[PDB]
């Protein structure tokens, strides 16, 4: 038995970040914090050696009177974002035992938010359209749509990495013929609507 | 690495499958993993060398695999269920420390006449935004696809860029009461105004979608939803 934080852990960037799990079999000996993207395998973050480990943002600590590992983030970044594996092997074997995992989220600094909902023209002409409702910070959330036939995509945060700006967007779009913006973007921040 | 084949199975309930993974040259252990979404890696199977060490967990009369030569191995499971829709894991070793391969998402359903192509389009950046913030997002739309095993990208020029992008993590379902939804998944790509207002600039938008192949029985009217490449495009305005 491994078991790990339920989470998930939702943070804002910069924000220190603590997992903690625990083993029940006190003669395991090999301790891994792996981590995974939600369409990926596990790679490994760290090992957590005897004295633990440090790498950067990120420290490890084994507490084997205890019988647990942690794991602490500081000063999380949006890279930071994935799902944390708790790894320990079977007590003297060499199988591991993979934790269920604790998904962390970290939202984007945004400090220069510009909130605006844009109407977006097809390039191929058939007169189809959609929503684009963008550069709001990250205490604005974006809820599902409530009507059938409209779609509201989840907020999504771009990196033009060249510059060090980073924005949030939300796409929506309809093909109900009186679909307008303003229809699935309703009261949600100070936009400038167009 | 570790590899695997295929990166995405789409196959009807009662068919079967097969998963090959390939360890790390000299690796002695190898593992299986079933992992559903939610939840972590669970064992199926450890062979070391050529022999099968611990199959204690290996479900029931479905699941089977070999790794005959002591090399790559083969997960089979014969005849299928919805519930073992999942991404199946291989992972080798020499001690303790293991290295995955990138995995095989499977999707099992209930009939294979569920299974569509995406749509793509291409969204052209607004002129407000142009004027309002001195950049130009440009907004990808793949709709109508079943399953959820799709790869969506971005060639600017030629090229694949990374910057600028972000891609649902995550599909929507165009009808969420049903079971066998087909999905949506949008993407944006942003560039500078000056970047987008240049007509010698090429923009596209890739979808790759995992479907059937050549070797599927198909009978609808609508041709075979083969794993294929879908994409739309546009060229800067002045």
């Amino acid at each position: 038995e491994v078991e790990q934080d339920p989470g998930p852990f939702n943070v804002p960037e910069g924000a220190t970040v603590a997992f903690n799990c625990t083993y029940s079999n006190s003669a395991s000996q090999s301790f891994f914090w792996y981590r995974q993207d939600c369409r990926k395998e596990p790679k490994l973050l760290m090992s957590v050696y005897s004295s633990g480990n440090e790498d950067g943002r990120f420290t490890a600590q084994l507490n084997r009177a205890s019988q647990y590992i942690s794991l602490l983030i500081r000063d999380s970044k949006l890279s930071d974002s994935a799902t944390y594996l708790c790894v320990v092997n079977r007590g003297s074997s060499y199988k591991l035992i993979f934790g269920s995992g604790t998904r962390l989220l970290v939202r984007p600094d945004i400090q220069n938010p510009d909130p605006a909902v844009y109407q977006l023209r097809d390039s191929k002409s058939s007169d189809k359209s959609v929503c684009l409702f963008t550069d709001f910070d990250s205490q604005t959330n974006v809820s599902q749509s409530k009507d059938s036939d409209v779609y509201i995509t989840d907020k999504c945060v771009l990196d033009m990495r060249s510059m060090d700006f980073k924005s949030n967007s939300a796409v929506a779009w309809s093909n109900k013929s009186d679909f307008a913006c303003a229809n699935a973007f309703n009261n949600s921040i100070i936009p400038e609507d167009t | 690495g570790v590899a695997q084949s295929p990166r995405y199975k789409i196959i009807e309930k009662r068919q079967s499958v097969a998963f090959w993974c390939n360890p790390i040259s000299g690796h002695a252990t190898l593992y299986w993993y079933q992992q559903i979404l939610g939840q972590g890696p669970k064992l199926l199977i450890q062979f070391q060398n050529n022999g099968v060490v611990d199959d204690s967990q290996l479900p029931k009369d479905r699941f089977s695999a070999e790794r005959l030569k002591g090399v790559d191995s083969t997960l089979k499971i014969q005849p299928a269920k919805l519930e073992d829709s999942a991404v199946y894991l291989c992972a080798s070793s020499q001690t303790y420390e293991q290295y995955f391969g990138p995995g095989t998402r499977l999707t099992v359903t209930e009939d294979l006449k569920n299974v569509f192509p995406p749509e793509v389009a291409v969204f052209e950046p607004s002129e407000a935004e142009i004027s309002h913030t001195q950049k130009a997002t440009l907004v990808c739309l793949a709709t109508g696809f079943y399953p959820d095993h799709v790869e969506l990208s971005w060639w600017v020029n030629g090229k694949e860029v990374h910057s600028g992008v972000c891609t649902d993590p995550q599909p929507l379902k165009e009808q969420p009461a049903l079971n066998d939804s087909r999905y949506a998944l949008s993407s944006r790509l942003r560039v500078s105004a000056t970047f987008w207002q240049n007509p010698r600039n090429h923009f596209r938008c890739q979808v790759q979608f995992y479907g059937l192949s050549e070797n599927d029985e198909w009978t609808q009217d609508r041709a075979k939803p083969v794993t294929q490449i879908v994409s739309a495009e546009a060229w800067g305005r002045a």
